[PDB]
This record gives structure tokens, sequence and C-alpha cells, in this order.
């Protein structure tokens, strides 16, 4: 199965510079041409650069907003792409995809296409600050019915990613995330979980909130 | 560059229709389009390449047509799985463009709204604030609206809602509303209420504490 996981993205000021890298297996990496592909949050993909084989030279090319601030490289040794990303602006911030080409052109036509996409790693460009979130439990004030429904606040982070999981991923099937919302300077949003009332509060339900920008974890068990 | 532009951003089905999605370049492409899928969770896989080509894996209810500058996504039948933003995407020439993509929704029966309510945190508090929280989960369709009463007033200040995609498994929405208060706001009130209309109901389904 091929894999192309991408890391490296993360907060940055205007003006600054951040370099992506991607590790790729399941497939020859040096016979393939490869492309990182961006996308603005609720807009839609733009490619951004390619560079080919070694065969072809390494050539390189470059989305227009892009061309002389960008450099896309390989490392064919460690199955590694790379984008250095320099003079960013408020319009870079993205999810940026790490892309395989397709293959022979015999096979698949002499038409650029994109075979296989990685999971992606959010650039923000910004000069807010780093900001942890505070983590509300939302436990009920009531009547219980045959289901009940808790939920954790996560309010005054920046940037934008945070992770909630429920009894460390073991309560996936009834979660609700809420898309965050920016207050504005800072984003807030919660996340909801139904169990069977037997479940709660016998049984322990705990929140985990991650926010990567900010190395932060809380875990938040929620009372009755 | 070459512009690339969908039939729309957005449309709706049945389980078991067949649905065609449009994409037009502003120059010939020599047939040179492909097509992608992108789940809500942001997973992006290649579906169609040079036109009509299905890929190796991708279902057969998936093909496509067309020359020159006009193109075609068609599903023969819709499943539930199916619930995905669609790109066409031109491979003629540098640089390589892409469509604005076609957000694709799936019918379902109607269904009505379950409301919880929830009271501003301990914690909260002691921080000097008050959010007060309101989920309706699981209805359909997506067309919801929430009220906020305090005392049985009407309260349209720091109130923010927010919506769910629509759930992968069972086509339904979820939202939260959230009211921001002061705590000296908050503590000046005594009923708190959460109120929302669907088209499952004439009346509106009401959710409410008192803070006692």
């Amino acid at each position: 199965e091929v894999q192309l996981v991408e890391s490296g993205g993360g907060l940055v000021q205007p003006k600054g510079s951040l370099k992506l890298s991607c590790a790729a297996s399941g497939f020859t990496f040096n016979t393939y041409a490869m492309n990182w592909v961006r996308q603005a949050p609720g807009k839609g993909l733009e490619w951004v650069a390619r560079i080919r084989s070694k065969s072809n030279n390494y050539a390189t090319y470059y989305a227009d907003s892009v061309k002389d601030r960008f450099t896309i490289s390989r490392d064919d040794s460690q199955s590694m792409l790379y984008l250095q990303m320099n003079n960013l602006k408020t319009e870079d911030t993205a999810m940026y995809y790490c892309v395989r080409h397709r293959g022979a052109p015999l096979y698949y036509g002499n038409g650029a296409w994109f075979a296989y996409w990685g999971q992606g790693t959010l650039v923000t460009v910004s000069a807010a600050k780093t900001t942890p979130p505070s983590v509300y439990p939302l436990a009920p004030g009531d009547t219980t019915g045959s289901s009940v429904t808790s939920g954790c606040l996560v309010k005054g982070y920046f940037p934008e990613s945070v992770t909630v999981t429920w009894n460390s991923g073991s309560l996936s099937s009834s979660v609700h995330t809420f898309p965050a919302l920016l207050q504005s300077g800072l984003y807030t949003m919660s996340s909801s979980v139904t169990v069977p009332s037997s479940t709660w509060p016998s049984e322990t339900v705990t929140c985990s909130v991650a926010h990567p920008a900010s190395s932060t974890t809380v875990d938040k068990k929620l009372e009755p | 560059d070459i512009q690339m532009t969908q039939s729309t951003s957005s449309l709706s089905a049945s389980l078991g229709d067949r649905v065609t999605i449009s994409c037009r370049a502003s120059q010939d492409i020599s047939n040179y389009l492909n097509w992608y899928q992108q789940k809500p969770d942001g997973t992006v896989k290649v579906l169609i390449y040079y036109t009509s080509r299905l890929r190796s894996g991708v279902p057969s209810r998936f093909s496509g047509s067309g020359s020159g500058t006009d193109y075609s996504l068609t599903i023969s039948n819709l499943e539930q799985e199916d619930i995905a933003t669609y790109f066409c995407q031109q491979g003629n020439t540098l640089p390589w463009t892409f469509g604005g993509g076609t957000k694709l929704e799936i019918k379902r029966a109607d269904a009505a709204p379950t409301v919880s309510i929830f009271p501003p945190s301990s914690e909260q508090l002691t921080s000097g604030g008050a959010s007060v929280v309101c989920f309706l989960n699981n209805f359909y369709p997506k067309d919801i609206n929430v009220k906020w009463k305090i005392d049985g007033s009407e309260r349209q200040n720091g109130v923010l809602n927010s919506w769910t995609d629509q759930d992968s498994k069972d086509s339904t929405y979820s939202m939260s509303s959230t009211l921001t208060l002061t705590k000296d706001e908050y503590e000046r009130h005594n009923s708190y209420t959460c109120e929302a209309t669907h088209k499952t109901s004439t009346s509106p389904i009401v959710k409410s504490f008192n803070r006692n």
C-alpha cells in the first residue's frame, strides 16, 4: 500500500519561512515525479509544485503565486520530498498534501494526474501567537432517558488544530465534532458524545483534547 | 492558465439515483481530464483519469466522458459512502488546475433533532466566563432554527451556531448553539431555554434549566 506522510506544518509569522517534509513508501520513489498540492480552509485544491525523476533531470515547476518563493526538492536515498517555503503570506495558509504523480505515460497517458495523496499537514501564516485551549466539561444540569449526551467545550486556542477524543478513542461510534469558529483572534469548538444511560456515570467518560501547536494535552472527566 | 469550471458547487440526491457532475475547461485539454473524490475527513483519491479510464479499485458505478472543453462524471447509482466533494483537474498544460469542486449531499428520511442543554461549568464560572451550550443532534433536513430565551425573553447577541458535515454513516446533520455571556450577566437571570424549530414538528423542541 502506498503511504505518504507529511510533517513540518505549523504556525509561522508573515514573511517567515518554513520547511515541509514528506516520507514515502510502498512504491519505487526514484522513478516518479512528485508534487505538492494545497487547499485553503473552505476552498478547493490548488497544485503548488512538481519535481521530476532523476532521469528527467529533477526538473521543477511552480504555481504562479509561489514561483520564486517556494523550492521543491527530493532526497531519493531516503524516499523524502520537501517544500521550502519563504516570504510567507496569509494566503499561503492551507493544508499541504504530498502527492505522487501518475506512472508511465504509455499506460496512463501523457496528461498529468495525481495517483496517491497524503493526508496533509496544516500551515498557518499569522501574526497571532500560539495560545493553548481552555477545556470545559458539558455535563447535564435534569431528567435521565435511555441515552445521554455529554460534551467538551474547547475555547480560546490558536492556531486551528485540536483533536478531541473520547475514552482514548474507545468511544467513536456517536462522536460529533463541530467545526471551529474564529471568535475572533482565537478558535472555539465543542465535541459531543452519546452513550447509553447505563454506561454513565457508573463507568468513567473522559474527553482528551490535544493541541500540537502548544504541545498541550488535557483530559477532562465528566462530573454529574 | 486553463480555468476549470464545475456545474454546481452543491447537489443533493437520493440513494440509488444517477448523478452527473459537469466540468468545463477554458481551452481544449485533449481529454486529459481527471476526477478526484475528497471525503469529509479530507482524504483524497483519484476516481477517473484520461477522461474515462476507471482507476483500479474504484467501483464501476463511477464513469467519465467528454471531449474538447466539456467533460462529465457520472455516478450510476448513488451509495451511502459517496458523500464527498468531487473535483475535476486538467493535466494538459502547466500549471495544472482544478475545478472549484462539487459537494454531494445524500437525501434521506426526515429526522427530528435530539436536543441537550448544558449550563456553564464551575471551572468556567470561576474564570469569570459563562457559556451556555445547546446540541441539536442527528436531524434531517439541514435547515433548522434555534432560539435562546432567558426568563421568557428571546436573546440574539452572543449566540454562535455551528453545523456538522453530513455524517457519512446515517446522512444526518448536527449543530451546536453556544450563548456566551459574562458571569455577572449570567448571574442576573434564572431560566435558560434552548428552542429548536424543525420541519419534522409543528411544536418546537424545548430544553431548559434553571440556575436555581
